[PDB]
């Protein structure tokens, strides 16, 4: 079935570009976001 | 009612103390590209620095 399953293989690779060109990276934004929150408070508790 | 106030020469793109009408600091000054309204002294940033 070596036809089957390589063209298998090709189009389940061709679906995760399209799904992210739609986001899914939402435990890596989170990380950005509370270490710039964290920074942003500590510099307005000089006021 | 109070006396006269003092004024020197301002002095760009070297470190300096300044005071401007009661807003004090240290730091270099430069021309800007910035637009303000007429009626608005001077500008902060979203930490609330001058």
């Amino acid at each position: 079935n070596q036809k089957l399953i390589a063209n298998q293989f090709n189009s389940a690779i061709g679906k995760i570009q399209d799904s992210l060109s739609s986001s899914a990276l939402g435990k890596l934004q989170d990380v950005v976001n509370q270490n710039a929150q964290a920074l942003n408070t500590l510099v307005k508790q000089l006021s | 009612v109070c006396g006269p106030k003092k004024s020197t020469n301002l002095v760009k793109n070297k470190c300096v103390n300044f005071n401007f009408n009661g807003l004090t600091g240290t730091g270099v000054l430069t021309e800007s590209n910035k637009k303000f309204l007429p009626f608005q002294q001077f500008g902060r940033d979203i930490a609330d620095t001058t």
